[PDB]
């Protein structure tokens, strides 16, 4: 998906965790698929 | 960079944590030019703050 | 890990040339690994920091170090289009045919990204056009998938 | 309810995943009256949707 | 913390993960401290 | 786990009396455990579902089952203020002095929550007023911490 969603969260520490995961989930999409595939292959070998 | 071991009950929780962990680790593969482009996008997103109206 | 090792990893990633030289002079581990097993040389290669790559290649840093995914610095310079870094890594003895965990060579990843000139340099250094990944795919196969017909022509001619 | 084992590099990621996992599991201890009170609060929060204005 | 924070996220699947964690993080706060303490003691024993 | 076991756990939690009886009749494991090790009896106790507790107490379900945190159904009925459920659990042979992993008894948790009448019932069944938790604390100590002076008076008189 590509479109934009809003949420509200109570608690600054909750907000800080969600903003850290918002960042990693959004940036994750810019990682080339071949590196995602090697990474998943590694997690499998464990 | 010690290899720590998270005990997880159940598939649903394990898979959720895996997807989060993946997203956290795979950022390392991004060039800073990519990170800076994202950061500017995020900064410009502020120009138009969220507020409760409608 | 070590403290200096983590700092050297961040300095290399963020292109802090002077901080890289100071950290190294203070004993920072050139073989330090981040959470995905990348060394400072990998991160300088990802992030396009030529001067930092060149500095690290004067050390005992392994030009062919593999992260936990099997990626070498050359894989990562190739996928991210850093031509000058691809050149200096190969000059320093980078394995042009290094295979990551899903059987990608640097040529696969340059094909995937559409970096024609890097494909040409990898070929000049004897990149294996016939090497097949986990999913049966050559570089030529990928370049087709990703509409990089220009690279698919270069690879067909090499085959 | 199989006990699965998540390999984690590094303290920072491990601790983040622990806090998330804790939050996921400890919901089981809440009574449905508590869950329903939360759900109504969340529903009323909608009456005033978020929008980009200011 | 008690006050309310807004974020935006790109991607429906990203939004769905964040809404699941928003829920668990917000509800987590309603769990009596003694049960949080037993839970942390258990994670420690492992 | 089993499929019916997970369904029985959800039916008990959500107060679906009829679905609990149908699941049980179809062989659903009364000893099924959720992700924190709670049985259907624990979840019926948390969620205040008296009729479902009473149904489960006619089975071989362990009234003193401990979840992964050491909590018994009585702990959880006590902390959440479910007086009638506390009564039927004790009538069914619930250990009034069961200790969870941090050394809380049901009396500790009723003290913590401020459920006076549950404190009185636990005392009637011989709850141990002197039992100290991980952090040295009696029920009387907790009831002080949480401004439940009314319970602190009842506990002092029992001591």
């Amino acid at each position: 998906d590509e479109d934009t969603y809003y949420l509200q969260v109570r608690g600054r520490k909750n907000f800080e965790i969600l903003m850290k995961l918002k960042e990693s989930l959004e940036l994750m999409e810019l990682v080339p698929q071949p590196l995602v595939d090697s990474y998943r292959q590694q997690q499998q070998l464990l | 960079d010690e290899l720590l071991y998270l005990p997880v009950r159940g598939r649903e929780t394990y898979e959720m944590l895996l997807e989060i962990k993946e997203s956290l680790e795979l950022m390392q593969y991004l060039p800073q030019h990519t990170i800076e482009t994202y950061r500017q996008q995020q900064q410009q997103q502020h120009q138009h703050l969220l507020q409760k109206q409608t | 890990g070590s403290d200096l090792g983590k700092k050297l990893l961040e300095a290399a990633q963020t292109g802090q040339d002077d901080e890289v030289r100071i950290l190294m002079a203070n004993g920072a581990d050139v073989n330090a690994m981040d959470m995905v097993g990348m060394t400072p040389l990998h991160l300088a290669a990802v992030n396009g920091h030529l001067e930092i790559v060149e500095v690290l290649l004067k050390t005992s840093a392994d030009v062919n170090a593999q992260d936990y995914q099997g990626e070498t610095p050359l894989h990562l310079a190739a996928i991210w289009g850093h031509l000058e870094i691809v050149e200096v890594l190969l000059k320093a003895g980078a394995d042009v045919n290094a295979n990551d965990l899903v059987g990608h060579t640097p040529l696969h990843l340059a094909a995937w990204s559409g970096h024609l000139e890097i494909v040409e340099v990898l070929l000049k250094h004897g990149a294996d056009v016939n090497a097949q990944d986990k999913f049966g795919k050559t570089a030529f196969d990928i370049s087709i998938d990703n509409g990089n017909e220009d690279i698919a022509e270069v690879l067909q001619k090499a085959a």
